Order: structure tokens, then sequence, then C-alpha cells
């Protein structure tokens, strides 16, 4: 039997699902360590390898870009998980190596290459603590290109009244997503500051690992591709809405938790970002 | 119990192991270069090291 995790159940996916859309037809690259594509719980579309010495962008060494893909787009049957978006077409991007870590040059060369191939979302559960003009150019461009571009906020936590939040999301044309619990409290190191936009779970994960494994995992990372996840659906429902739009949506109905410094707008509701007329609830 | 090791900027890759080790010892230590990107999830059993070009500690170590 398929197990829908708490967090898919939390961002109100499953009414999105109910309703028949569940990310059909709409191109989401995961720009991350690759994707074990002979999981059955996936099913991967395509990719590229941007990694000189990892060539396949099917062989995730690392495990955590198959876990981000399986919060995406989990596929909708009799095993493991379910994902956000189960019906999304998932694009592995390898941009980070076995050890979790890439060049900033691997990065924007990921980016080129999702927006000559026409993706409609970017997730990036990943960054660093400065920025480069190359970096903001690369997401400012897919931005303009009309992809919705959404990364993990950081998971650095608080310094005094100073913003920890991490590069690309950092940049005002990216999501920035920070982490709650089930119980929507902020996890402890959940990055903060001004640039932080909208928080989704992102405490205890259940999703895919490589070689048909499934386990928990904790991060901003994990919080970012409930996101992506709700924009493939958000445009599976409204296939002209602009990425303007899409970004919108979610902004403008999540539930408000606290402070924005801490919790941006608050947690994503995609049944309320699918509606046509938006408020918080 | 510490998280982060402020003191350890700076000083080389080998004593910043030594120190995290006695601090942390099943500590998960992983050397990175400073200014790659890298995954956001967290691991409270990892310490990552990012050294400069000549192995030195560059950001403050955490865990993370
Ligand atoms: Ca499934
Ligand atoms: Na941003």
């Amino acid at each position: 039997a398929q197990s829908v995790p708490y967090g898919v159940s939390q961002i109100k996916a499953p009414a999105l699902h109910s309703q028949g859309y569940t990310g059909s037809n709409v191109k989401v690259a995961v720009i991350d360590s690759g994707i074990d594509s002979s999981h059955p719980d996936l099913k991967v579309a395509g990719g590229a390898s941007m990694v000189p010495s990892e060539t396949n962008p099917f062989q995730d060494n690392n495990s955590h870009g198959t876990h981000v893909a399986g919060t995406v787009a989990a596929l909708n049957n009799s095993i493991g998980v379910l994902g956000v978006a189960p019906s999304a077409s998932l694009y592995a991007v390898k941009v980070l190596g076995a050890d979790g870590s890439g060049q900033y040059s691997w990065i924007i060369n990921g980016i080129e290459w999702a927006i000559a191939n026409n993706m409609d979302v970017i997730n990036m559960s990943l960054g660093g603590p400065s920025g480069s003009a190359a970096l903001k150019a690369a997401v400012d461009k897919a931005v303009a290109s009309g992809v919705v571009v959404v990364a993990a906020a950081g998971n650095e936590g608080t310094s005094g009244s100073s913003s920890t939040v991490g590069y690309p999301g950092k940049y005002p044309s990216v999501i920035a997503v920070g982490a709650v619990d089930s119980s929507n409290q902020r996890a402890s190191f959940s990055s903060v500051g001004p640039e932080l936009d909208v928080m989704a779970p992102g405490v205890s994960i259940q999703s895919t690992l490589p070689g048909n494994k499934y386990g928990a995992y904790n991060g901003t990372s994990m919080a970012s591709p409930h996101v992506a996840g709700a924009a493939a659906l958000i445009l599976s429902k409204h296939p002209n809405w602009t990425n303007t739009q899409v970004r919108s949506s979610l902004e403008n109905t999540t539930t408000k938790l606290g402070d924005s410094f801490y919790y941006g707008k608050g947690l994503i509701n995609v049944q309320a970002a699918a509606q046509h007329h938006h408020h918080h609830h | 119990m510490k998280t982060e090791w402020p003191e350890l900027v700076g000083k080389s890759v080998e004593e910043a192991k030594k120190v995290i080790l006695q601090d942390k010892p099943a500590a998960q230590i992983i050397v990175l270069p400073v200014g790659t990107i890298v995954t956001f999830e967290y691991r409270i059993d990892r310490v990552r090291l990012f050294v400069d070009r000549l192995d030195n500690i560059a950001q403050v170590p955490r865990v993370g």
C-alpha cells in the first residue's frame, strides 16, 4: 500500500488530487545530486549532468536529489510514498557530486540547461553563503523566461537581527522556502531574514532514497520541493498562469504563522492557491 | 554541548578535525572547498569543514 507523508497532506495537495490535478505535463527540473531513475516509485523523464567527474544524472551517489525528487513527484500507485505532483515530468539536472557540493559554474550550467529545455519549474534544495553576479544573472534569466524558481532558504538558524538566508534563495527573483514541523512551528535550524518567503514541511519528511529505499530527512531542502511540487499542481490546473501568477498565488494564500522574519508569509496551502480568488486562511 | 566552533576559523583543517572529534566523537566530518554550493538538508551528526585553497578553515564550523 502507498503512504501519504504528512507534509503532502499538510500543504493540502490531496485537495488538488481529488479535483483531478496531479502536475500532468508540467516539466520540473530537480537541480541537485542526480535522481535514481531505477527507483520503482519515481519516473524520470530526462535530464543532464553538469558534474565533470559524474556524467550520469540518473545515478545519485549522494541520496539527496532522489529524496527531493520523491517529495516533488513520487508516483501515485500502490507503493512507497505519494508525491505532491505525482504526474509531473521530472528531470534530473545533476550539479552536485557525491559529497553534496558543486562549483557555482555547474549550478549555473544546470539552470541554463533548464531554460534551454523549457522547464516550467526549477527546484534548488541547495545554496551557499555568498552570491555571484553570474548566479544572480542565471536565476533572473530563468524567471524572465517564465520559469518558477524555488530554493531552500538554508539551515543556518538565527543570528540576532541578521539574515541567514542562503543564495540563490536570497535573490528577489527566487522563492526562498523555510521549514516547519507538523505543528507549524519553525524548525530550529530554519534560516531567517526578510528574504524568507514561505514555509513548508521540513522535519522528518519521508521520501524515496536510492536502491529502492525510503527514509525521513530534515532540512529546508525537504521544504523546497513541497513548494516546487505545489507550483506544478497549480500549473496543471491553470496551464496559462505565468510564473508571476503561480508565485503570487502561493504567497497570497499561505496560512500566516508568526513574524515574517521567522516565518515569511507562513505555510503554503496549494488548495487555496489553485482557486481563482486568493486569500490567507 | 557544543554545536559551533568560531575559534577554529583560520586554523588548519587538521587541527579543526582534532578539536571537533574531541567535542563530538561520533561526528561525520566532511571537508569541502569554501565558495561551493551545497545541499541544504540538516544532519545533526555532520560537521562540514569549509577550507580555503591553503587548507585552512575559512568559515565557522557548525553542526548540520
Ligand atoms: Ca507511490
Ligand atoms: Na528570494
